[PDB]
């Protein structure tokens, strides 16, 4: 899968 | 036009995914001069992620192409000179962004969540050009990024509860942005784990406005970790 | 140029980037040398991306202005903005509309272009129909029947029952009956004869394009479904 | 569930 931040569009 | 009408076109854009408009209606708020409400605010962080996250996804698939195409001189600078294009309108975003977070949002917040909510949205701008900086240039903006997040890690530290979404989401794009930025695998999962176990031992301070955005924050926290420990 | 314009029609498509696809297209189409296949369908998958994100943002906030009765100033703010939606949507519409009568339809040279292209024009009517209201709409109507007919003759007389374009055709064509026309037989009619021509020829498919002729019939079935039932 | 058209969007 790919790293998070958010916001997430 | 005034405020709460323009709020509510904003929310009728974002129905109808026209992020452009959105943005314009919540930047025409900002300019109003007056603090936002949690609501509004919101939905200026939405509306410019959606415009910005456009440009950076399609800088990410124009870059990776111009670098198959060594050797290939006509195709290598059509795909340069398009990633150089996205790259100008990616930087006037940011820098729209960060122009209102200077002008009204940082100096105007009287509560430390506020301030916490937008010196992060300051970090992941600059943490944005950083992606598409070079040189003295770049380390001059990845030190702009890093004092942002910085202040808000202590002011929420200080302030805020560990369950506190916005300490949360703090934590999770200040451990990002050092993997991704400073290229510490170390130190972002050192954060990352602190962030989820500070907040774990606490669930009871969660409200039913809370829960939801911050165990969801929690569990990205976590996979990052899982990521990140492969 | 040519060839050029096509590269970077192919790079912004990668970038999803498609008023940038559009563009390049568009500036090909206007150079005045039919397209080939490749570059038809770039142009096409280019607008249909364009003009789509004002049909689904269109649909949502119609669907809005509807909900909103009886809640005064909410709904004047939605039909100002549908009206907004609709202007652009217009405009899209009659760029390519502009293009497929000054370039496409008239240096078609191969039945096959022609029915794409009239095809193409039917669409685009279609979607000047989907938010015309009053005096023109009945014109508007018929500019999309008029050229969905004359490349539902073309097909039928030219191109084999499982070729792609003709089944295409029969499913928009159909759709047009129902949603335009208000004409739910006329359009279960056409869709069951365009899958049941196909049925009983499926001895033309070919290794090329088999794909694409066996995914329209599963969606004249799928509508043939969801309108029977 | 929505009635198909072709090309669309997505595909
Ligand atoms: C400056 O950085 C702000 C980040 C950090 C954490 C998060 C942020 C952003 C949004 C606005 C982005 C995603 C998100 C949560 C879904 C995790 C929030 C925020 O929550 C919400 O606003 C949301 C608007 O988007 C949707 C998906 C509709 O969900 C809403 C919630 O219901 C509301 O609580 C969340 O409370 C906080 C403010
Ligand atoms: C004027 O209207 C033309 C319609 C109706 C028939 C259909 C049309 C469009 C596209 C261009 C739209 C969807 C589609 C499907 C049947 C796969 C096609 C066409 O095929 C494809 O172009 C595709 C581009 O998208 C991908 C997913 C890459 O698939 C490619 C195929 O392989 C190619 O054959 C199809 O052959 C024909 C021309
Ligand atoms: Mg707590």
């Amino acid at each position: 899968p790919r790293r998070n931040t958010l916001p997430a569009m | 036009m005034d405020k709460n009408e323009l709020v509510q076109k904003a929310k009728l854009a974002e129905q109808a995914e026209r992020y452009d408009d959105m943005a314009a209606c919540m930047k025409s708020v900002t300019e109003q001069g007056a603090e936002l409400s949690n609501e509004e605010r919101n939905l200026l962080s939405v509306a410019y992620k959606n415009v910005v996250g456009a440009r950076r996804s399609s800088w990410r698939v124009v870059s990776s192409i111009e670098q198959k195409t060594e050797g290939a001189e006509k195709k290598q600078q059509m795909a340069r000179e398009y990633r150089e294009k996205i790259e100008t309108e990616l930087r006037d975003i940011c820098n729209d962004v960060l122009s209102l977070l200077e002008k009204f949002l940082i100096p105007n917040a009287s509560q430390a969540e506020s301030k916490v909510f937008y010196l992060k949205m300051k970090g992941d701008y600059y943490r944005y050009l950083a992606e598409v900086a070079a040189g003295d240039d770049k380390k001059g903006i990845v030190d702009q990024s890093q004092q942002a997040y910085q202040e808000a890690f202590e002011i929420s530290k200080k302030e805020m509860q560990p369950t506190h979404p916005i300490r949360l989401g703090l934590a999770l794009n200040f451990s990002v942005f050092y993997y991704e930025i400073l290229n510490s695998p170390e130190k972002a999962c050192s954060l990352a784990k602190t962030a989820f176990d500070e907040a774990i031992a606490e669930l009871d301070t969660l409200s039913e406005e809370s829960y939801k955005d911050s165990t969801l924050i929690m569990q990205l926290l976590r996979d990052n970790l899982t990521l990140w420990t492969s």
